[PDB]
RNA sequence: GCCCGGAUAGCUCAGUCGGUAGAGCAGGGGAUUCCGUAUCCCCGUGUCCUUGGUUCGAUUCCGAGUCCGGGCACCA
RNA sequence: UUGACUGGGGCGGUACACCUGUCAAACGGUAACGCAGGUGUCCUAAGGCGAGCUCAGGGAGGACAGAAACCUCCCGUGGAGCAGAAGGGCAAAAGCUCGCUUGAUCUUGAUUUUCAGUACGAAUACAGACCGUGAAAGCGGGGCCUCACGAUCCUUCUGA
RNA sequence: CUCUCGCCCACGCAGUUUUAUCCGGUAAAGCGAAUGAUUAGAGGUCUUGGGGCCGAAACGAUCUCAACCUAUUCUCAAACUUUAAAUGGGUAAGAAGCCCGGCUCGCUGGCGUGGAGCCGGGGUGGAAUGCGAGUGCCUAGUGGGCCACUUUUGGUAAGC
RNA sequence: GUCUACGGCCAUACCACCCUGAACGCGCCCGAUCUCGUCUGAUCUCGGAAGCUAAGCAGGGUCGGGCCUGGUUAGUACUUGGAUGGGAGACCGCCUGGGAAUACCGGGUGCUGUAGGCU
């Protein structure tokens, strides 16, 4: 009772007949799986930007 | 008659690089040594290459680009008489010496002389400078030998203790310098501050006095053709530390003194050869024509 | 033996003889030259081949018969030792044979179905050469009725041509006398050494 | 004119080759010891063939070289129980050569049964002052045909320096 | 039935091009990866530590992340249906930087300062491109001669 | 009519360790004995199936062909 | 209760989990009881680091020595080796010898491969410790790379 | 459901091309290029294998087959390859871009070094053609296919 | 006009042989007391400076071998799409676009980066 065993005819057409789609790109992508020790700088930097800086920003802005 | 030579091996034949085709370096320990954690980006990696060659050492402190290395600064040792040391280019005291006019002319041209003055007298120990905090950070270096075997003594590690006494932040053992007993485990430094104010290429001389002063004439003609005396000479090297400590800067000879342009042979053009192919035919054939009918 | 109509026309990629057939039994051409391989190059200067209008599979074992109806025709008329037959396709291509019933359904089916080898055969393709004679050129009328006789052993459908060469080199026929007259062209046995004058001169030195 | 282009004593090696090891290879070391003064290094088998007697790694064979003033004085006392002669085919096609003797006792060993009595093998190479390069680490190099020495040169060489007969038989 | 391995197709494709083999030049070391710089794959067979996969060789990517020996690369992956943005990590040996943006980055630095140049010029200069045009109506001379007649020549075998 | 190993003196058979072709019958010649029986000994006799490949070395190993005998054997 | 695959089934075999080359049609993917094979291990070094050295083979020579012993010179782009099956790779080496060792350790995540874009396995780049080796930059969290293995529930030992 | 067009420029997208830039080892071709196969003669000669003689004998002297070597020559390769298409694959073709000023950092470090981060400002017209897109939920049927160009594997062939 | 030190591209730089080499250098060379390492101061390490361009090295030469690059081969071989094209078939021709490779022939034969020295 045997049967076929692989193909692939007609799974391309109803792969496009939705339309293979780009990943959609989006500004700001994620900082996921990045090392560490360059992103725990990263946000010391970004918590002290906001606290010790902006005096000495704007007059020079 | 005999074997299957080559005569495609060429066909095939694979090239190292022009630098292991002479022979200078190797490129498995100048890959480790030269290429930056590529996440800082683009700061140097500083080297220290020290080449000892006959009759001269050359001391180089030199960094990587992508279209060759650039070097910083660089002390040889024929430069050296102009320091005092007039004699014996090659020796460990001279090795020396070359390190310490090495480290001292870079500092000058970062302009950390003032600071970072490192072990001003030599006691042969291990010193080990450190980074003073709020002015400018220790020079960072790495020694390469190169290809040279690094057994303990060898006077590249003599250029090591001038860099290192003169500033530059190092990272090294004392357990290659001259006066590290293999079967024990201490350093002996005070037969390493002997070792670098040579005295024992002194007391070869002293040596060489008392057993055959024809030997002794045989080698070290050119200490004794000026004046060289081996009781004077532990203190001519200590008269030269002074010296390399206070004036490093590198005046220039203003090199220009001639306009003359011949000495070897042009490459000749495909006429002048092709021309030279039907000279040689022409002389073969008139040979064979005339000189074998008459 | 089965029909040469089962192992025609060229269907299978060329499964050629090597550590991974290791069975395949030996070709009945054994021989390839049977004139006279001694001869010079000027002893013989026309030769003619047959050529192949199809692109088909000719056995080793059709290629033994077709030579020696070649070889037998002319020791009859040139007289032995006058002309050098030489059959140019070497078989390399091994067949293969699902020998079922080794009357019965018992052995397999079509199970496990891949051949043992059969034999060797030699793929040809649309104008290459099969044979190749040269003789005189007194005997030009006897150079084709040799390959005509020869290719009633052939499947599908043969041309004979008389080629426009200087025997079996690849210098033409017109001007290889006037060409290897003076010193482009030295004679080693039945082939010609092209000499060009580009090498070191001392060769050139050695001739004249 | 040809200076400092001359052929010289490189080295001279010798050895004995004992079809097996044990007794009668330690016993030859004490002679090649005698020969020359330094201690012999250990030669060894890497082909088993079962017809020698021989294994992988048994050590088959003992071996030394001499250099410098001391190679010439063991040469001079082959060249007399030889004779100063050689063959012609004793002379190799990189120059060098070796002839080889047996009855070690006729070179100026005292006689032993403990002992018992082996065969050497001298072997010469020549040299010139600029050889040193083939053999030096950092900037090895090839050594120019016009340097390299040849058979009919180191013949010549051996005529030359001990007045020897070439026998060209 | 066929393996599913790592390293399974590349015979040829993880392999040297031909007398070039022996160790890497040096410069691939000395080169310079940013964050947002376009690199191309094209993994050797020499380093044996980070060669990515065999769907990836020939493929190009954008930096995400550098480390010290290797380089985070998010690419695009055709999977049967839809394609996903893929990040791998790969060293620094197997990559370069791809030139495909490279002529992009000419145009624009020599198009704007081309631009500001009608500004002071007054013109219409039209920095946009276009592809090629039918050809223009132009005039060929046939000095002197007479045009070449040639013929189908004979079928000899 | 498919596979398993065998092809050797007149026969037959073992071994053809990658290095000689040797037991044993049959005939031949001796010796022994009063003469024979047996017996003993020596001699004779190998394309070591055919060709191709693998090392100062192949009958031997490898794998083609020919030949000879010995065999896998379903429900229907 | 008496497996499945299967050119009916049985008998056989494993195409039932896995690796190499081909098939495969120059990205990747792709079938048959398709072809040629391999796996259920081995290793305290065959792991890790450093240093030194060059391999197969061949030529000309060297007492016994001969096709095969050892020594010596010259040539030697890999024609050898790297545990094995193949492919890739590899020459001051990833090969050989020697010297020190245990990173074949502890710990959180990320990613890749198979893929449903799940797991197991295997692998990558890190980061936080503690260590090795080396003059040093470095390199090292097993084997030069691609295979070498296994959930719930149960038991066992370890850990505060 | 979120939006886009209602009335000198589309936000965007694409089973397409152009412009560039990468990737690949198939078809062909190649083997007087490596690996694996394979036919023929010519030259040369250390030689051994075997003959021919001058000869008690003498690598004293003279030829041939073979083996080797050199330059040629015939024929091939799914599990060979220097070379190498066509078709094909990935990316790019701008405002998320370009330029300038400043400031954070515990990361990096001769260094106002390196690199990220944040804030402030300055200039929009950036290949062709076509089209309005973006998103989220619940979800049935299906999980025996079959044929034809062309490419292909097993088979003698098959409406296999 | 060249060199040395360090390099980038890795034969247009390699291989074999032959000529030439001013000055600096690089070397060969001379030694084994210390430093170190060997069976052997040959290598490695260390002290030198009596010699020498003989070697290496650097330039140059070869109707050179290779390598590089262009012609021929060739619009050939293959190939994208197309036809109720031919032909018993095998396969061949055309439309539409692309488009190789060897023999054979020609030309080339290292270029430069940082630092320093000779002329
Ligand atoms: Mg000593
Ligand atoms: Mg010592
Ligand atoms: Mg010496
Ligand atoms: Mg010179
Ligand atoms: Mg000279
Ligand atoms: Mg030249
Ligand atoms: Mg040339
Ligand atoms: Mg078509
Ligand atoms: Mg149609």
């Amino acid at each position: 009772a045997k049967s076929k065993n692989h193909t692939t005819h007609n799974q391309s057409r109803k792969w496009h007949r939705n339309g293979i789609k780009k990943p959609r790109s989006q500004r700001y992508e994620s900082l996921k799986g990045v090392d560490p020790k360059f992103l725990r700088n990263m946000r010391f930097a970004k918590k002290h930007n906001k606290k010790g800086l902006k005096k000495m920003q704007a007059n020079n802005a | 008659v005999k074997v299957v030579k080559n005569k495609a091996y060429f066909k095939r034949y694979q090239v190292k690089f022009r630098r292991r085709r002479e022979g200078k370096t190797d490129y498995y320990a100048r890959k480790r040594l030269v290429i930056q954690d590529k996440n800082k980006y683009n700061t140097p990696k500083y080297r220290m290459i020290v080449r000892v060659t006959n009759r001269d050492i050359i001391c180089q402190i030199a960094y990587a680009r992508i279209e060759g290395d650039m070097i910083v600064c660089a002390a040889y040792a024929h430069e050296l008489p102009k320091y005092g040391v007039k004699v014996g280019l090659t020796n460990y005291a001279a090795a020396y010496c070359t390190g310490l006019l090495l480290a001292r002319r870079l500092l000058n041209r970062f302009g950390m002389d003032k600071i970072y003055e490192g072990q001003v007298e030599v006691t042969g120990d291990e010193y080990n400078v450190e980074s003073i905090d709020g002015q400018p950070g220790a020079f960072t270096c790495y020694l390469d030998a190169g290809l040279a075997r690094t057994t303990t003594g060898n006077k590249v590690f003599g250029a090591l203790k001038g860099a290192v006494d003169g500033g530059l932040s190092i990272p090294h053992s004392t357990k290659r310098f001259p006066g590290y007993d293999s079967e024990s485990k201490e350093f002996n430094a005070e037969v390493h501050r002997k070792h670098i104010m040579g005295q024992n290429v002194a007391d070869y001389m002293r040596y060489l006095m008392e057993e055959d002063e024809d030997a002794y004439k045989k080698q070290f003609s050119q200490y004794i053709k000026n004046s060289v005396t081996p009781d004077m000479m532990e203190e001519m090297y200590k008269k030269a530390h002074a010296a390399i400590r206070e004036n490093p800067v590198y005046e220039k000879k203003p090199k220009k003194e001639v306009k003359k342009k011949r000495w070897n042979r042009p490459k000749m053009s495909l006429a002048q050869k092709k021309d030279r192919v039907a000279q040689k035919k022409a002389s073969f054939l008139r040979a064979q024509e005339r000189a074998a009918e008459s | 033996r089965r029909p040469a109509r089962c192992y025609r026309y060229c269907k299978n990629k060329p499964y050629p003889k090597s550590r991974f057939c290791r069975g395949v039994p030996d070709a009945k051409i054994r021989i390839f030259d049977l004139g006279r391989k001694k001869a010079k190059v000027d002893e013989f200067p026309l030769c003619g081949h047959m050529v192949s209008d199809e692109y088909e599979q000719l056995s080793s074992e059709a290629l033994e018969a077709a030579r020696i109806c070649a070889n037998k025709y002319m020791v009859k008329s040139c007289g032995k030792d006058g002309f050098h037959i030489r059959v140019r396709l070497h078989p390399f291509h091994v067949i293969r044979i699902n020998k079922m019933l080794s009357a019965d359904r018992l052995q397999t089916g079509m199970r496990g179905a891949f051949g043992k080898p059969q034999g060797t055969v030699a793929r040809v393709h649309i104008g290459q050469v099969i044979m190749s004679i040269r003789t005189k050129l007194q005997n030009k009328e006897h150079v084709i009725e040799a390959l005509r006789r020869a290719k009633f052993k052939f499947p599908g459908r043969q041309k004979i041509h008389i080629s426009k060469k200087w025997g079996f080199t690849k210098f033409n026929a017109d001007e290889f006398e006037d060409m290897v007259a003076e010193k482009r062209l030295i004679p080693d046995g039945c082939g010609v050494k092209y000499i060009p004058n580009r090498g070191p001169l001392d060769k050139w030195r050695a001739l004249h | 004119e040809n200076p400092m282009r001359e052929l010289r004593i490189r080295k001279l090696c010798l050895n004995i080759c004992v079809g097996e090891s044990g007794d009668r290879l330690t016993r030859a070391a004490k002679v090649l010891e005698q020969l020359t003064g330094q201690t012999p290094v250990f030669s060894k088998a890497r082909y088993t063939v079962r017809s020698f007697g021989i294994r992988r790694n048994e050590k088959i064979a003992v071996h030394c070289t001499v250099r410098g003033a001391k190679a010439e004085e063991i040469l001079e006392k082959g060249l007399k129980v030889r004779e100063y002669e050689l063959r012609k085919n004793n002379f190799s096609d990189t120059g060098n050569f070796g002839f080889g003797i047996q009855e070690h006792i006729d070179l100026g060993i005292k006689y032993d049964p403990s002992i018992g009595i082996y065969g050497l093998d001298f072997y010469v190479v020549l040299g010139r002052p600029g050889f040193s390069i083939a053999d030096k680490k950092r900037r090895t190099g090839c050594i120019g045909a016009k340097h390299r020495i040849s058979k009919e040169e180191a013949m010549r060489w051996f005529q030359q320096k001990y007045d020897g007969i070439i026998l060209p038989g | 039935t066929n393996t599913k391995g790592k390293r399974r197709g590349t015979r040829y494709m993880f392999s040297r091009p031909f007398r070039k083999h022996g160790v890497v030049p040096l410069a691939t070391y000395m080169r310079i990866y940013k964050k947002g710089d376009i690199v191309d794959i094209k993994g050797m067979g020499t380093v044996q530590k980070g060669m990515p996969h065999k769907c990836y060789h020939g493929k190009t990517g954008r930096v995400y992340n550098v480390t010290q020996h290797a380089v985070g690369i998010v690419v695009n992956k055709q999977v049967k249906g839809k394609i996903l943005a893929k990040r791998i990590n790969v060293r620094i040996e197997h990559i370069k930087h791809s030139k495909s943006r490279d002529s992009f980055l000419k145009r624009v630095k020599e198009n704007d300062q081309k631009k500001k140049e009608a500004k002071e010029k007054g013109t219409w200069v039209q920095l946009k491109r276009q592809p090629a045009p039918p050809r223009e109506a132009h005039f060929v001379r046939t000095n002197g001669k007479e045009p070449e007649l040639l013929e189908p020549i004979p079928y000899e075998f």
